[PDB]
């Protein structure tokens, strides 16, 4: 919303609020959130 | 077909009826066309085998 403006491309995210004031193109791309976390370690090796 | 368009586009295009609420797939001559508004379920070309 400033003199830079121009072609801005990254990975956005198309959403209600930030569509009311610019306009986006057709996805090049389409995606979740699928949440993550770290994984667990086996300490099931049979060791005793 | 020889530039005439029919179906649900053909009916949109021809000033017949505004919407064309379905199942119609985004693609480029269409949107060229009669124009489309943001997708709402995506979908594509995959197959099936038995």
């Amino acid at each position: 919303l400033s003199g830079q403006a121009d072609m801005i491309v990254a990975p956005l995210t198309i959403n209600n609020e930030r569509a009311q004031y610019i306009e986006f193109s057709k996805p090049f791309k389409y995606q979740g959130l699928t949440i993550l976390v770290k994984k667990e370690i086996p300490r099931s090796t049979l060791d005793s | 077909v020889n530039n005439v368009w029919n179906g649900m586009i053909g009916e949109v295009v021809y000033q017949r009826a505004v919407m064309a609420v379905g199942s119609l797939t985004i693609n480029e001559e269409r949107s060229e066309v009669v124009d489309f508004s943001v997708p709402f379920v995506e979908t594509g070309i995959s197959v099936m085998v038995s």
